[PDB]
Formats: structure tokens, C-alpha cells, sequence
């Protein structure tokens, strides 16, 4: 039984190969107390830090897809194997996922930790974009992976990846959460501490949506109360939000709302296709696959369909593939790959690693 | 009677101000569980991440504040450095172990580095795998122990670059750490097979051994105390970190066995022979716990715990000669973050401002008692003691 | 054998660790004769002053939790150890209790008196609100400690105290006793001397209660005599009180009766909860613990439940915990804590204090 | 003779254009019984009524009460008819566009003001310092803002807000004064504590060194006389109260201090303009009037900024009313007469005219 672990910026999905959904999904946070104990555990990880967050300092070990603290990163992995999956890491091979264009220094640490700290028998690292294509049952298409830290567009054609056309956008769910906190203060609600960041993230995951026409939705919001929703805070207080429901997701298509000089996700996807050869752009237009939790907003597929169509030539057929389980597309693709009979030759044994080093994982990987 | 009699029951830690710290230090990203820092009363050595090969940053203690990104480093190894250790009898000599399968001994100038240091004084090549364990002999001069991943223990002679002893068939699995005893005649070692071994290097014999000292599969440590006992940190079957004290004349059962918590990360014990206080710092933990080892049961008395909000990547302990005696300081720890080295001051609260005779007994000096040639013959001696009263201001 | 001493504004409780009730419970008063002796001891402390109070001037060494006289404070402690407990202070460790947000100057004097006047072997000072939580077997909840001098609301979550949310109310049993004296003169009974203050206090402890609806109760007392009760004075005279039974405790919820600007105990409790983090307000609503003798009025738990529910959101479950022995909750919690094997590390030795000073008691405490 | 009204979070500054100082400075509160008292009247009744802040955090939340304050300023404080004089209003940074239009609508329809102009408080502070590029640390009564300004335009994406200002320091001083036995709990005693804070508090260059000095001698003790003749003494509370600005953990706050907030806002700007903002840090607001706050902020930011950057903290002596004084100078200029939003323009473009005439 092989383990498939997908480490993201905000969430960590874990499970067993062959299943249809991750068995363990918990936030990738480490919380530490910020008060003094008066009544006679110095850190909390995952859902335990989420239930005690009123007295904890929540810190994300991964920021923008960059591990800011490896000591806290090992806590997430240790919590995964022993507390969530409740399995011994030394008895099951582990399949890991990595972001596209992952630095080799980052990949070596992940390989080094798995083989020396957890002593896993076998290990393999796969591209998140490729795995998301496995879950959709395709060998050709461009995957717009938008998670919690960073957004990536990876065009894949007939099983061949094009690294030169991969574009990176430093804008994801965490930036949207911080923007929602900024615009909620305009309505009189102050969310400042890290514990209230998770509250706003819950608001964003429940009441935010992408408007087909942003300017038209603004006019309706200023002349009617049909788009207003109410949310209940943990203490029972009810807050009401109006145009903030579609203003926060609008930062994806208009990064200027955050003061960013880059283009929106629609143009990043379009620019990535244009960096490919002309003979393959037609297939990438009709096989645009969305992935990650930041693509779960209602109407984002329709808006992305509209925006790219205005950019692409009129003769091209634009098709946005948004499966309803795209939030776990990376993990589902990993479980499928780890169950294939042709994948057993891709395992890197622990015995091979200590006698060869990280040179064998740079090869046999992409 | 109501309270256990002690002097360090109220020791509290206090980090120094931001202007006394060391910022902009790219601390190493190696999974090896070492201290990553070695500090003497003169310099501060921190293992840093190098673009190619391996290097560690050596800067004078007065060079506080932000460190230049182009500051010269000791970059001679072709692989990342694993362990560093200052020579007890020479404040300007530091030995470094790396995964390039060699041990390099350096000579640091009195004012520090003006240009990157690439040539070492000695290149000691006797290991076939990476060397992550380095320990100087406490008494014998120019005697250095290096233990690599090939499960071999080697005794070097730094002055003559000779191989004094080779101990290859004594550790059947990977070695966690080694620690010399008080007089440097024996050394204890913790192995991956859950066994604690006490070894006499000059005779090449196993004095004592405890199989399954700690039942956990996670890494453990084993150090020697001044009275000759063995102090070990380890894990249980339920993955719960414990503390143990072992009598070398009776290894059937531990003298003490206390559990601390169920967190990950190896516990690195820092021992102060003068105060008989053991500081246990866990890699990735944000707290430092110190215990007092006495002859009264349960032989391990919890004193207190210094807590912070930042996990530590490494830790270095300043020897007694570099402490500010006039401020009732008994330990200074240079906590390593991922990009900063924050010294932490452990001080005994005392009302009097005079020199405290009880807090500061005679400590080992920077003068070697024996030499490599004499130690080989079979001579044994205690470290030369000096007085800290001259350091009072 | 450890001693637990709970010095309150009006009443002093003492005993031994491991017991279930205080062995010595006597008022904290010092009485001095105000006449001249005609027949051939200049001060009386505790109950002996209460029996001779007809010729004495009774003074409380504590006023609003502030020591107005330390010379009289040493008399209370001397009476406790030698006359009430009949023990030697230099033989048993003493566990002391301090009010929340106790000034460091006040704590130093308690430290210095115990170690230099009584020469206790060990001493520890604990927060009264924390001890009250130990007796109820909880690590989470807000404690409203209303004694004789001052009322405190201290929220504690998972063993962590939040000092910034601690609210203080200068309204307690002594203010209610003085108010009852003021409103008893409207009925024709005049109590003015300090000796008659104790008589009115006994009336308050026996005939006063909290009305669920103050306005409805006033109408009932103005149209019926069912709420009238009789009390027998020490000289044999019988007095009858009507609406004064529930008007005196009503000052706790309406401090405007005393000309005060602050809000009632119900609003102070609610405001202290609102000062905490939003994620922990749910647990504080369901774990409101009442402590002190001023919370022993019949029907005060029902009134607090009704008042806080009107302030808190409808979705929050308000649960007021009022144990029947809450008059000694601070002491009982001290006896439990002093008997714990893990508490022996918190003792402060006399030898350690002599060489280190009051710096070590500010640490190791909260 | 134009009117300049600085709408502060806790204090409203009002006066006439061309004057050196505002004529009226009164608290911006509305009091209702526990039937409507505004300003000092709401504080004169003390405890019979409850106090509400409509602009509590620089952003207007209760427009019904905000109209009451403005009605109090024109008729009771300035003692003029608003329909005869142009009025220059000031707004906090990151003010929503809906609030700007509401202010325009109220001034032209409720007060029938002939001419109106709205300016940013942070911009006026920088202009009064003789600069067009810099970062203004506006620390007022209810809110603290660090507004980086480049070429006269504030960068909205880099503006940081801190809910730590003079109001929280006054409450903290009330809390720490009880450790000496004093008791200031009522509203009347709160104004006394605020008076103590404004006269005897100072920012220590080294807090830990200052605590040792205060605990070893009585040179830092100062005596203050209460309105009833009683005299109180304060020791280390003089520099402990303003220390909460740099150490918010004293108030149980997780947020960073004003020195880190200023540095964090600078790092959110373009890399090529950070060197100019480091050398043009201008303090503004009442809470920046503590002696020694410029030297402390200079020392703290230098520890954060790279050693090769030049840190210069600008503390003009008039920075307490720099927003209003900047408004009075600008509104009194003869050439400024053409930038007023006339009532005639309001009737044509509606409240939306403020977006194109005042940016
Ligand atoms: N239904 C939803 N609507 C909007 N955003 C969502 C939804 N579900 C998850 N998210 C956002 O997706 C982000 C991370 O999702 P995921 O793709 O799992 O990231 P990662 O790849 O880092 O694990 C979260 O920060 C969350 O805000
Ligand atoms: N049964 C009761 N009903 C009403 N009030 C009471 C009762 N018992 C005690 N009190 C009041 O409680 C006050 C002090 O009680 P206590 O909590 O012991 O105060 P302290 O904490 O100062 O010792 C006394 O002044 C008394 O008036
Ligand atoms: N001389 C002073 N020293 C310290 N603080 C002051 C001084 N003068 C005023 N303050 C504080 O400044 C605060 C309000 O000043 P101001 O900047 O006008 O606030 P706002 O701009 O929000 O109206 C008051 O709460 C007061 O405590
Ligand atoms: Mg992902
Ligand atoms: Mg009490
Ligand atoms: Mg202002």
C-alpha cells in the first residue's frame, strides 16, 4: 500500500494509493501559544491548532510555494504519518508532489527528509501539473494550478511538458484572503490577528464568487440588496457582506487591485499558450484544465472561458475543463499513477539513495 | 525539607537585545542532527549554506548586527559541512567534518577572516563515508575523534596528522554521537541499533553496553557526566521523549527515567560540569529545558523551562571562560534560527552584586594537561582547572 | 502538611492542604475599645472582636482589596496561625492567594512578611481566580470572583489567562452592606456605628435575594406582604424588611443605585468576554463560574443566566456554573492545587528568597 | 474666509482658513442617555449617558451621528453659518469611495455649503513638511496609519493600518496607574489621565535601561495635581504607557509596533523608491508628540532597514495639527479658489463630482 502525500501551501492532502479521495485533509499550519499558562505541548499542528487558534500564533511553513521553515515542515509530515494516517512511514512507499519548476535544492531536502528522518522504503516525486492531468484522463492540455501560495500554468502536449512555456503568478488563495481582510475593514469589520485570518478564509470559501461581468455586478450591488449574504462568526455575531463577495476573487483577473504589475490568470494562461509552438496551440485552447482550491469559485470557469475567448483568435475553440473534484485533482492523479503497473519501475529505493545520493532523484524525475 | 535544596531552581533565560544579535546568516539546510554552531570566548562558528561545496561562517563575537552577504567564510570542503568544534586548548583552531569524507582543521586569524579561507592546516582522510561527528579530546593535546557514517571511530593526532587508533568493528549500525568522559580516557556513544556503548579507545575494548536503552526508533543521544554516569535522551515505544541516567557499574536498570513530551526532533543535551545542570534543547523546538543531576532520588530534578515563539535550527553553548561572571551568568546559548543567531542569557538571580563563590567553582582551563604522545602510552589526568574570579569586574 | 490561607477583604479562611473545607473561617476585622476602663488587651481580632463589638471600633485592614494598614494585617495573620490554626508558621509551608492584577508592591509585602516575620519554610502566591477554577475541575471558563471588597472577572482558556481582558468592579459585599444600612433608615431602623454594620451584614446574609425581574418584584412587594420577613436583633428587638430584601442585591446589576458610573456584574462579565479573542468566546459563555460570598444570594445564577443571554448572541449557549460551595471555591481550589505532586516545584524557599530577593516571586508566578 | 475641518478619529479640529491654529478642538463623540449630546457636552454629563464614536477608526460608520458632530462644529464651535463659507474636509487614508460621495451629499444638501473640497490627511501632512515624496506615520486618537506617498499620490496597496493609538494608551495608563493605588475608572477621571499622559509621558530611548534607572532612583518621578487639589506621583509609568506603541504585546495585541509597521509599509512599495521613503519619514498626529519619539523611531527602524540605507525621521514641531494647518494654508490661497467644488457643479454631476475634482 503506497502513500500519496500532496503538500500544498494551505492544505496537506494524504491518503493511500488506489483510493478515490484523500483520507487526511488538514490545514498546513503550526500554532504556538502566545499567552502564559496559569493552570498546572508547545506547538499544535493541523486541525488541533485550528480548534485552539484563539490562543495560538498560526504560522504557515510554506509561503508562495517556498518552505520558510523546515523545522515546521517536518511537523506537518510527522503529523501526517502518525496522527492523521496513523501509519508507520518506514513500511509504505511514499509518492510526493512538487510544484512545476521546483528548485533542485528544495527537491533534495524533501528527498533527504523522507529517507533519513522517516526512513521510508521507497519514494518518488511527481509534478503537480502532470498529476492533475492524470485525474482528467488526458495526455494533452494546459493545467492552470492555482493553490494557496502560487499560481502556475503548465502546457502539456502528447505527454511532453514544455518548461520554457511555464509561467508563474505570485497570486493565490492566501493573497485573496488578505485582500478580503483589507476590504472588509471598509465595512467596519476588523480582522487583524492570524486567528482571524482563518475566519476570513472560511468566509471566502463560502460566500465568494466570480462575476461574469465585474462592472455590471458592481452596478447591481449598488442598487439592490439581492447579492448580500450573512455570515456567522464563531462567537455568534453575524456579519453581512455585499460587493466584497466578487471583489476579492476579481483580484485573480485584475492583479492591479493588489498593486501587482502582472496580468490576470486569463492572460497568464493565454501568454503561456503563445509561448508554445504554433502547431500545438489549437489543442491547448480546447484542453484548458483548472486545478487547485482557488479554482473552486462559482462561475470562475465561465469567466475564464469568456476572457480567453476575447484574446484567442475567433477560429479557435476554447474549452475550460473544470471537474467538480478539481480541489483534489493533484492527489487523485497521484493515486492513479501510483497504482499503475508501469509506475513500479519509477520507485527510488532507500538503499539506492544512500549509495548514490540525490543525483538519482534529479534524474528519473522532471 | 519541603523544598529540594538547590541553587539553580530559579534560573531564568533572557535573550539579548536585537543590536547584540547576528542577522543575515544563511544557516545550513542539512538534515543531519548536529548543533550547527560552535562558540568559544573569541569567535562564533555557524554552519552556513554554500552555493557549492560547504562552508561555515566564523566571525568575532564583537561583530554583531547584520552580517554582510559577502562576508568571507571558511569554504574548503567540497561538500556541505556537518559538524564543527573549536579546539579546547586553542581558541583559533577549529575542526570541521563534511560529507566529502574528510576532516579539515583550520587556523583562524586573531582578527577574523579578511578573505575567504580555502586552505586548511591539516586534511585528515580516514573515512569512506560522510563524517558528521567531531569531538576534541578534553585533556590530551591535539587529539581529535571523528566518527563517520561507515560506523568507524578514529583517533587523530592533529599536530602530526597520524591515525592513533581505528575502531571499526564496535558499532554495527549508524552512530548518533560520541562524548568523552571527564578525564578523556573513555567515550560513550549512541547507535542506531538502540544501544549505548562505553568504549576505551586506547585498548579498543567495550567497557560497557546497554542494549535497548531507549525503545523508540527515533534518534537518541548519550553523554558522559563529571561523576562518570551516562545521561541519555531517547524515545519510547509510544514515541514519547524520555530522559535517562545510567550507572556504568550497573546497566540492568536506569537510575532515573523521566518522560518529557511526545514531540518529534532529537533532544540535544548540553551539560555544565561545574553546576551539574543539563540543558536539553530539541531540534525544531521553541523551548529549552534544564535539569539538575544530583545524588538524591530521582537523580533528575526539573528546574524550569525557557520558552520562546521561534523554533531553533541549532544551538551553541559558550564555555565557562567566556561568560560574564559579574552578572551571575552560568550559561549562554546562541540559539540558531533559519536566518539569525540569537544569544540567550541564563542567569542566577542574586541580590548581592559581589562575586559568587558557590556559583563559580574552578573550571577547566585552555591549557592541555597531557600530550598526544603521553596519552597514547596510557597516562590519565584531569583537566587543568582555572579560577573565574579574575574575570569579575 | 501545607497551609492554605485565603485572605479576603472581609473574611479570612485558613486550613490544611488535603482537606475539603477551611478549618478556620473568621471575619477579618480589628477592634479597639472606644471607652475608658473603670475596673482594674488593646485590640481584638476576628471572632473575639465580634463578640465584644458593642464596646469596640471595628476596622477592616483591607478596603477594596487594598491594604489600608499593614500593622493590622500582621494581626490577622498572627491570629490565623497561632489562635485559629494553632500551628507554628516556621514548620508548615503556606499557600497564599492574591487578587487578579495584584500590584507587585502589594505582593512583595506579603512575601516579606511571611519570610521575615513568620519565617515560613516555603511560600507560594496564587491567583484567586485560577484557584476557583481548580475546585470546579475546569481549565476553561470565565470566573466572576465577587467577594467583600472588589469584583473581578477573569477569563481563562485551556489553562491560559488573558490579563488584557480582566475587568475590575469596585462593588462588592461591603458596598451592598453599606447600601442596606442607607435604605434601612427609610423604614425607621438606624444603624450607624461599626458594630451595627456587622448586624446589617448578618441581615443581608440571611434575608437578601436576587429577583429575576426587579420591576415585577417591586410591584409584588407594594401590593402584598408575602415578601416581608422578620429578623431578631441581638437585643431581642424584631425588625421587618420588605422590598429591601431584593433592592440591596440589585445594586450588583444596577450600580447606579450607589451613584456609580460602571456597569453591572452581568455587563462586566459580558465585556470581559468581548475583550477576548472571538474563537474562545463560545467556551467562555458555557463555562461562566461564580465565586465569592457575594454570589451566594438565592436566584443570582438565574438572573445572571437571564441577563447575559439578552446580551450574547442567540446562538450562544449561556451556562452559569454556581456550585453550592462557591463561598470557599478559592480555598478548596488551593487545597487541591497544594496537594498535587506536580505543584511541589512551585514552592519558594525561605533560603532562596534571602539570597535572591523578591525578583524570584514575580517570576514563577502570574 | 474658508472653513477647515479635520475629522479626526477622536478629536475634531475646526477653524478658519488663514489662521495659524484651529479655533475649536473638541472630542468627536455623540452621547445618548443610558437626548443627544455631542462633544464636550457629552463628556460634561459624565456617566448618565453612553458615548459612541462615529469616526472611531478614521472611517465614518454612523452618518446620523457624524451629521450631529458637523452641526455642532459649524454652529456651536466655529459659530458661523455653513451656507456662507466654503468648507475644506479631510479624510483618512483608504477611505471607501462611497464615504467620499456621502460627505459630498451631506455638505451640499444638509448644510447647503457653497463650496466644498476633500483632501487626504496624509497628503496634507507631507506637503506641510515641504515634501512631495515620503512616508507619513499618522498616529491619531483611534487609529494609526503609515501612508507612503510618492509624488503626492498615496500608494493604496502599501498603506498599513494599526488600531493602536492615543485612545488605547490612555486606557493603558489608567490600568497601570492602579498598581500605585490610584483609581481612575469614571469618564471624568479618564480626562484627567489623558491630561497626565500629555504632560508627563515620554518615549524612552532604551526601555530596559530606563526601567533599571527608574527602579534605582527617584529622578524620574513627577508630581501631578488633580482638579480637587490632590497631588499624585508617577514613576516608570511615564515611559511605560507610550512603550505600548513599540511593544503592542503590553496590551495583549499580536500586531507589530509602529516601527515595524512603518518598515513593513516601506517594503510593500517599489524597490526603486524605498531609498527615498527611508529618508523622508514624517511623523504626524497627536500621539507622535511624546518627547524622544523621533530618536526612538530612528533607532528602531535603523535596526530593521539595511545598514547602507540612510534613515531620517522628520518630526516638525507643529506636527500635532499638521493636517489642519496644511488645510488652512491651502484653502486660504487665492489661486485655490478654482479647485473648489461649487454647488453649481454638484447639481450637474451629482455626488460623483468629488472623484474627478478631488481625486
Ligand atoms: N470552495 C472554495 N472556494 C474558494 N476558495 C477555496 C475553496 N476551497 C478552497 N479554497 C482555497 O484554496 C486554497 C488552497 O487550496 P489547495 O488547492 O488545496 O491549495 P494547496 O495546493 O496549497 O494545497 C485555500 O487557501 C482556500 O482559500
Ligand atoms: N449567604 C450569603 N448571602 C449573601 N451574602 C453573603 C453570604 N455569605 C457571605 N456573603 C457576603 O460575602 C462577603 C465576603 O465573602 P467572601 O467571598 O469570603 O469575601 P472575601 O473574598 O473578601 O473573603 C461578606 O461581606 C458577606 O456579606
Ligand atoms: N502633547 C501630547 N503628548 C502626547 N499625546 C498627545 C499630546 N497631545 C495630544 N495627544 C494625544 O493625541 C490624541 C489625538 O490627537 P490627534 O492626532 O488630533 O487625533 P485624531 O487625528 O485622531 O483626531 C489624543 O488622544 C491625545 O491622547
Ligand atoms: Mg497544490
Ligand atoms: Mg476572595
Ligand atoms: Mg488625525
Amino acid at each position: 500500500a503506497a502513500l500519496v502525500v500532496d503538500n500544498g501551501s494551505g492544505m496537506c492532502k494524504a491518503g493511500f494509493a488506489g483510493d478515490d479521495a484523500p483520507r487526511a485533509v488538514f490545514p498546513s499550519i503550526v500554532g504556538r501559544p502566545r499567552h502564559q499558562g496559569v493552570m498546572v505541548k508547545d506547538s499544535y499542528v493541523g486541525d488541533e491548532a485550528q480548534s485552539k487558534r484563539g490562543i495560538l500564533t498560526l504560522k504557515y511553513p510554506i509561503e508562495h510555494g517556498i518552505v520558510t521553515n523546515w523545522d515546521d515542515m517536518e511537523k506537518i509530515w510527522h503529523h501526517t504519518f502518525y496522527n492523521e494516517l496513523r501509519v508507520a512511514p518506514e513500511e509504505h512507499p511514499v509518492l510526493l508532489t512538487e510544484a512545476p519548476l521546483n528548485p533542485k535544492a528544495n527537491r533534495e531536502k524533501m528527498t533527504q527528509i523522507m529517507f533519513e528522518t522517516f526512513n521510508t522504503p521507497a519514494m518518488y516525486v511527481a509534478i503537480q501539473a502532470v498529476l492533475s492531468l492524470y485525474a482528467s484522463g488526458r495526455t494533452t492540455g494546459i493545467v492552470m494550478d492555482s493553490g494557496d501560495g502560487v499560481t502556475h500554468t503548465v502546457p502539456i502536449y502528447e505527454g511532453y511538458a514544455l518548461p520554457h512555456a511555464i509561467l508563474r503568478l505570485d497570486l493565490a488563495g492566501r493573497d485573496l484572503t488578505d485582500y478580503l481582510m483589507k476590504i472588509l475593514t471598509e465595512r467596519g469589520y476588523s480582522f487583524t490577528t492570524t486567528a482571524e485570518r482563518e475566519i476570513v478564509r472560511d468566509i471566502k470559501e463560502k460566500l465568494c464568487y466570480v462575476a461574469l461581468d465585474f462592472e455590471q455586478e458592481m452596478a447591481t450591488a449598488a442598487s439592490s440588496s439581492s447579492l448580500e449574504k450573512s455570515y456567522e462568526l464563531p462567537d455568534g455575531q453575524v456579519i453581512t457582506i455585499g460587493n466584497e463577495r466578487f471583489r476579492c476573487p476579481e483580484a485573480l483577473f485584475q492583479p492591479s487591485f493588489l498593486g501587482m504589475e502582472s496580468a490576470g490568470i486569463h492572460e497568464t494562461t493565454f501568454n503561456s499558450i503563445m509561448k508554445c509552438d504554433v502547431d500545438i496551440r489549437k489543442d491547448l485552447y480546447a484542453n484548458t484544465v483548472l486545478s487547485g482550491g482557488t479554482t473552486m469559485y462559482p462561475g470562475i470557469a465561465d469567466r475564464m472561458q469568456k476572457e480567453i475567448t476575447a484574446l484567442a483568435p475567433s477560429t479557435m475553440k476554447i474549452k475550460i475543463i473544470a471537474p467538480p473534484e478539481r480541489k483534489y485533482s493533484v492527489w487523485i492523479g497521484g493515486s492513479i499513477l501510483a497504482s499503475l503497473s508501469t509506475f513500479q519501475q519509477m520507485w527510488i529505493s532507500k538503499q539506492e539513495y544512500d549509495e548514490s545520493g540525490p543525483s538519482i532523484v534529479h534524474r528519473k524525475c522532471f | 525539607k519541603v523544598v529540594r535544596q538547590s541553587k539553580f531552581r530559579h534560573v531564568f533565560g533572557q535573550p539579548v537585545k536585537n543590536d547584540q544579535c547576528y542577522e543575515d546568516i544563511r544557516v545550513s539546510r542539512v538534515t543531519w542532527d548536529s548543533t550547527f554552531c560552535a562558540v568559544n570566548p573569541k569567535f562564533l562558528a555557524v554552519i552556513v549554506e554554500a552555493s557549492g561545496g560547504g562552508a561555515f561562517l566564523v566571525l568575532p563575537l564583537s561583530k554583531t548586527g547584520r552580517i554582510d552577504k559577502a562576508y568571507p567564510t571558511v569554504c574548503g570542503h567540497t561538500g556541505p559541512v556537518l559538524d564543527i568544534d573549536w579546539c579546547p586548548h586553542n581558541d583559533e583552531v577549529i575542526a570541521s567534518g563534511s560529507e566529502d569524507c574528510t576532516v579539515m582543521v583550520w587556523q583562524i586569524p586573531e582578527n577574523g577572516l579578511t578573505s575567504p579561507l580555502t586552505e586548511p592546516v591539516v586534511v585528515l582522510e580516514g573515512h569512506t563515508k560522510r563524517v558528521g561527528i567531531i569531538a576534541w579530546h578534553p585533556t590530551a593535546r591535539n587529539v581529535l575523534l571523528s566518527a563517520g557514517c561507515d560506523n568507524v571511530v578514529l583517533i587523530w593526532n592533529v599536530g602530526t596528522a597520524e591515525e592513533l587508533y581505528r575502531l571499526d568493528s564496535l558499532h554495527p549500525d549508524l552512530i548518533y554521537n560520541v562524548s568523552w568522559n571527564h578525564n578523556g580516557s573513555l567515550f560513550c556513544s549512541a547507535c542506531k541499533d538502540k544501544s549505548v556503548r562505553i568504549i576505551d579507545p586506547r585498548r579498543g575494548t567495550l567497557v560497557a553496553e546497554r542494549e535497548k536503552a531507549h525503545e523508540g526508533a527515533r534518534p537518541m543521544r548519550a553523554i558522559f557526566l563529571a561523576d562518570g554516569k551516562v545521561f541519555t535522551t531517547g524515545f519510547s515505544r509510544m514515541s514519547e521523549r524520555q530522559l535517562a541516567l545510567w550507572d556504568p557499574e550497573n546497566l540492568e536498570e536506569p537510575m532515573a527515567l523521566q518522560e518529557l513530551d511526545s514531540s518529534n526532533g532529537a533532544l540535544l543535551p548540553f551539560y555544565d560540569p561545574d553546576t551539574s545542570v543539563v540543558y536539553v534543547c530539541g531540534k525544531g523546538d521553541s523551548s529549552i529545558r534544564y535539569f539538575e543531576i544530583t545524588e538524591e532520588p530521582p537523580y533528575i530534578h526539573f528546574l524550569n523551562t525557557f520558552t520562546s515563539k521561534e523554533p531553533q535550527r541549532g544551538m551553541g553553548s559558550m564555555p565557562k571562560r567566556g561568560l560574564e561572571v559579574s552578572k551571575c551568568e552560568i550559561a549562554r546559548f546562541y540559539k540558531l534560527h533559519e536566518r539569525k543567531c540569537e544569544p540567550i542569557v541564563m542567569t542566577v538571580p542574586r541580590k548581592s552584586d559581589l562575586f559568587q563563590d558557590d556559583l563559580y567553582p574552578d573550571t577547566a582551563g585552555p591549557e592541555a594537561a597531557l600530550e598526544a604522545e603521553e596519552w597514547v602510552s596510557g597516562r590519565d589526568a584531569d583537566p587543568i582547572l582555572i579560577s573565574l574570579r579574575e574575570a569579575y569586574v
